[PDB]
């Protein structure tokens, strides 16, 4: 429907919110915008949460259409102790 | 949390060699201590030595030992999916790429016994099941098996079929893949998996069959045809 995804997200039990939440979004945006909208809707750090879409991980540099996002698609809320790029850089420094 | 030092009750044991006979931390006793400070403190989602000092302790192991230590990392926290994944992602991004297999094992063990509707493990392993190095793929497959124990999800078996046909994978990887395919369809007699294992075992060669690692294929056959 008009290239939109009613992706349902699974917030961690640490955040006292509904385990299953419905998110409304477009499909032309990328993974970064997906996490930003997840932050705006459920109040969780965009860069500190890892989301798996349609049996696949989020692609920050790839748009929602090409990254597997679809209607009613499932998604984890993977809270990261370090941001994906920040975690990569810091743990590569810590070697 | 209980400490492995307390569990071993080293105070009570007759320390015939006091202060000199316990300063050697070999790989094997390190693996044993990891397994202890795992199983013992397991399922409580907490530990005073594994969640905070995981990486320093892990570095002291070599190859298999570090893999097992990384697996125990998540073995500490069973049944806590989101919290376990959050606490294990840091090691999943470990400096040594070999730690990644142990991190995947720990993630699968944390998810072991708990199923999430969105199934993070399959998404994590989708781009790693074909990964060239044997150990990281083994860790991903074992994470899938522990997290998805008994799922019988056709997607996992279909993805493993290329794994079964991946001659590039090593013999240990082949045994792990057979065990995972059996665990997916434990006690089901999966026709597709049945045919796959059948063809694999007939196609097997005696020269590469005499090895001790060829004993898992009947394991997978029975697991699929178990009961």
């Amino acid at each position: 429907t008009t290239g939109i995804a009613t992706i349902e997200v699974f917030l961690p039990p640490r955040l006292k919110k509904d385990r299953k939440n419905l998110l409304e979004t477009r499909l032309h945006i990328t993974g970064r915008e997906l996490r930003s909208k997840i932050a705006e809707t459920f109040g969780l750090q965009e860069n500190y949460i890892k989301i798996v879409i349609n049996k696949k991980q989020l692609q920050l540099g790839k748009t929602l259409e090409e990254q597997g996002v679809a209607h009613n698609v499932k998604a984890m809320v993977l809270e990261l102790k370090q941001s994906e790029e920040d975690a990569r850089k810091n743990f590569q420094l810590e070697e | 949390p209980k400490v492995p030092d307390d569990i071993y009750k080293t105070h009570l044991e007759n320390n015939r060699f006091g202060g000199s006979g316990s300063q050697v931390d070999s790989a094997r006793m390190n693996l044993a201590s990891s397994f202890v400070n795992g199983f013992v403190n397991a399922a409580f989602g907490q530990d005073k030595l594994l969640t905070d000092d995981g990486n320093k302790w892990l570095y002291k192991n070599k190859d298999h030992g570090m893999l097992s230590a990384a697996a125990s990392l998540g073995m500490i926290l069973l049944w806590d999916v989101d919290g376990g994944l959050t606490q294990i992602d840091k090691y999943l991004y470990s400096s040594e790429d070999y730690i990644k297999s142990g991190a995947l094992l720990a993630c699968g063990i944390v998810n072991s016994g708990v199923r999430n509707e969105c199934d993070p493990a399959l998404a994590l392993l989708s781009d790693y099941v074909l990964h060239n190095s044997n150990t990281m793929r083994l860790g991903s497959i074992f994470g899938l098996g522990l997290a998805y124990a008994g799922s019988n999800r056709e997607d996992v078996l279909t993805l493993l079929l290329p794994v079964m046909g991946d001659s590039k994978s090593s013999m240990e990887v082949a045994g792990v893949t057979a065990l995972a395919c059996g665990m997916i369809a434990v006690g089901s007699c999966n026709g597709d998996v049945t045919s796959t294992i059948l063809q694999t075992i007939m196609e097997k060669s005696e020269t590469e069959l005499k090895d001790t690692y060829a004993r898992w294929l009947p394991l997978g056959l029975g697991l699929n045809h178990l009961g």
